[PDB]
RNA sequence: GAGUACACCGGAAUGAUUUGGGCGUGCCCCC
RNA sequence: UUAAAGUUGCUGCAGUUAAAAAGCUCGUAGUUGGAUCUUGGGAGCGGCCGUCCCCUGCUCGGCGCCGGCCCGAAGCGUUUACUUUGAAAAAA
């Protein structure tokens, strides 16, 4: 039984990007998935994506061009403070120049850099680079 | 897949996207509800009422001609059954299996199926208890079969 | 393969796939308007009726329950009604 | 008269004129047979894209089912009354603020913003139904809603796309396009 | 790469596949740099200029190089749109 | 009006005259 | 006795053949659980966006005006984790 729509969507998009496909459809749609894809688009990693509506659950098609090594998920949603952000990002990212970590926050679902800028923490969602 | 059998299947209904009554259907809501009341008085269950309405009367399903579902309408008028249809069917199947088992004591497969059916009955009765439709003291008992026909 | 168009698939591709695997879930069933030369009143039936139906006017048995569609009685005309 | 407002507010000249014209049309034409108590809520005038103006008419929710058999000829009569003016009949529904933990009965889903927006979108286009909705999210994060309308009864509303988009944008604030498919009908 | 001033410290910039947007390594002999010449519209003649493509070894190895080249030539304006 | 694809009419059109029917709205009969 | 031990693996180990998946199924605790309820505009600091106020109401008074209005308050606000903050936090 599907326990996490986000994990399946991330695994599917990772497989599609690794194979070399140009676009992939995700069967389950949720708001957090839309926010995370929007984070990717704002950071400039994926292209235009099309949410398709039905009366049961939406579907999402993503324009993957060339810029994803992989993009994944951490479960469960571990809670992280500001002092623990550095420890997570040293052993979670390939380097310090690029790569981002997203985490849910009451001020908005944003990356680690914006969370540090606004001086807030929350629950970690995943990473992409 | 299936809850008990190890088989995987994919066969069920597929409702259309357009949520609007078709224009060729001249039937209103009041006459559809009247037909539903007549079929309920005849002695049927909501499982077959929708089938009869979608076969003979040509209506796709109730949830578009009216707002309330079939069971909702039956509850509204008050002649809805006191016990859910699926639980009744499971109880009847369990009684049939036990009646078959009383004489033939060597049918091990029947015993296994009876155990599985009682498990299903317990799992559904727990949900009915936690959704506030049956009394908290309601219990499924092996010997109690004549009253729960 | 690599560069398809899943947003705008051709109708042939969409009809090839299963009803629940299409870009949007749409049943492949439909309703009918069956009538016979004997009686002169027209009824509405479902393709997969799965239930014996008597014409209103006690003419004859119209449909037959099978695994898929319904075996229409010989000497009957039907049209696909749609909106 | 026919126009009824929530509070004791004097309607502008446009709403009074619209109500009087509708009364005269229903008295003259053969619509008074089903248009005695069927009243109007309010009216508005806007400026849609292009050199044309649109007419917005608000509808009581319970009595909209009686209106549903009328828009076939009423819009044509209003077009005969004003050539360069498009008229659309849309329901008016109440919206409730989200129950934040600082601000009482339960808020039903019928009054939520999403349901209200869907109702407005599905009632803005009366003759042609909706086949599907495809929202495109721009690179800047802005959305672009695309709606697929029914291929049937298309040769009478294909020119109303601009006024539909203008009305929905002014009432909601979202960029909406309109397209017509042919792979099903 | 940048520094205090803004100059570049990378000793060479690598290539990049025109189809999969993947770069080409130094010891990747399967990569192909293809040159396609255009034709003047007036009569049909060779002019002297060309269009250069690049496909990584993985695409050819998996077997989708010809389709990628066809798509690139169609997008640039060589292959007829109706095709 | 129950049988058919038919016979009476009324709204309605330009003082007077009026256009083949069926209800499965698009195809089924009549010429 | 600690690191080397990614040979105790929470980060972070293995289970076809090297050590290792109960003969199979049901099942109370324990663990984990699909989608969907909130949104935009107004004015502006400025070269699309750096930055700004708005979206809990209902007996006593002072930034005050000419019986009309806000202002503060002796008195409330669905509950939890999470997150930022302040106090209280012996010395070495």
């Amino acid at each position: 039984v599907r326990m996490n729509v986000l994990a399946d969507a991330l695994k599917s998009i990772n497989n599609a990007e690794k194979r070399g496909k140009r676009q992939v459809l995700i069967r389950p749609c949720s708001k957090v998935i839309v926010r995370f894809l929007t984070v990717m688009m704002k950071h400039g990693y994926i292209g235009e994506f099309e949410i398709i509506d039905d009366h049961r659950a939406g579907k999402i098609v993503v324009n993957l061009t060339g810029r994803l090594n992989k993009c994944g998920v951490i479960s469960p949603r571990f809670d992280v403070q500001l002092k623990d952000l550095e420890k997570w990002q040293n052993n979670l990212l390939p380097s310090r120049q690029f790569g981002f970590i997203v985490l849910t926050t009451s001020a908005g679902i944003m990356d680690h850099e914006e969370a540090r800028r606004k001086h807030t923490g929350g629950k970690i969602l995943g990473f992409f680079f | 897949g299936r809850m008990h059998a190890p088989g995987k299947g994919l066969s069920q209904s597929a409702l259309p996207y357009r949520r609007s009554v078709p224009t060729w259907l001249k039937l209103t809501s009041d006459d559809v509800k009247e037909q539903i009341y007549k079929l309920a008085k005849k002695g049927l269950t909501p499982s077959q009422i929708g089938v009869i309405l979608r076969d003979s009367h040509g209506v796709a399903q109730v949830r578009f001609v009216t707002g309330n579902k079939i069971l909702r309408i039956l509850k509204s008028k008050g002649l809805a059954p006191d016990l859910p249809e699926d639980l009744y069917h499971l109880i009847k199947k369990a009684v049939a299996v036990r009646k078959h088992l009383e004489r033939n004591r060597k049918d091990k497969d029947a015993k296994f199926r009876l155990i599985l059916i009682e498990s299903r009955i317990h799992r559904l009765a727990r949900y009915y208890k936690t959704k506030r439709v049956l009394p908290p003291n309601w219990k499924y008992e092996s010997s109690t079969a004549s009253a729960l026909v | 393969p690599l560069a398809k168009d899943l947003l705008h698939p051709s109708p042939e591709e969409e009809k090839r796939k299963h009803k629940k695997k299409r870009l949007v879930q749409s049943p492949n069933s439909y309703f009918m308007d069956v009538k016979c030369p004997g009686c002169y009143k027209i009824t509405t039936v479902f393709s997969h009726a799965q239930t014996v139906v008597l014409c209103v006017g006690c003419s004859t048995v119209l449909c037959q329950p099978t695994g898929g569609k319904a075996r229409l009685t010989e000497g009957c005309s039907f049209r696909r009604k749609q909106h | 008269a026919k126009i009824v407002k929530p509070n004791g507010e004097k309607p502008d000249e446009f709403e009074s004129g619209i109500s009087q014209a509708l009364l005269e049309l229903e008295m003259n034409s053969d619509l008074k047979a089903q248009l005695r108590e069927l009243n109007i809520t309010a009216a508005k005038e806007i400026e849609v894209g292009g050199g044309r103006k649109a007419i917005i008419i608000f509808v009581p929710v319970p009595q909209l089912k009686s209106f549903q058999k009328i828009q076939v000829r009423l819009v044509r009569e209003l077009e005969k009354k004003f050539s360069g003016k498009h008229v659309v009949f849309i329901a008016q529904r109440r919206i409730l603020p989200k129950p934040t933990r600082k601000s009482k009965q339960k808020r039903p889903r019928s009054r939520t913003l999403t349901a209200v927006h869907d109702a407005i979108l599905e009632d803005l286009v009366f003759p042609s139904e909706i086949v599907g909705k495809r929202i495109r999210v721009k690179l800047d994060g802005s959305r672009l809603i695309k709606v697929h309308l029914d291929k049937a009864q298309q040769n009478n509303v294909e020119h109303k796309v601009e006024t539909f988009s203008g009305v929905y944008k002014k009432l909601t604030g979202k960029d909406v396009n309109f397209e017509f498919p042919e792979f099903q009908l | 790469m940048q520094n205090d001033a803004g100059e570049f410290v990378d000793l060479y910039v690598p290539r990049k596949c025109s189809a999969s947007n993947r770069i080409i390594g130094a010891k990747d002999h399967a990569s192909i740099q293809m040159n396609v010449a255009e034709v003047d519209k007036v009569t049909g003649r060779f002019n002297g200029q060309f269009k250069t493509y690049a496909i990584c070894g993985a695409i050819r190895r998996m077997g989708e190089s010809d389709d990628s080249i066809l798509r690139l030539a169609k997008a640039d304006g060589i292959v007829s749109k109706n095709f």
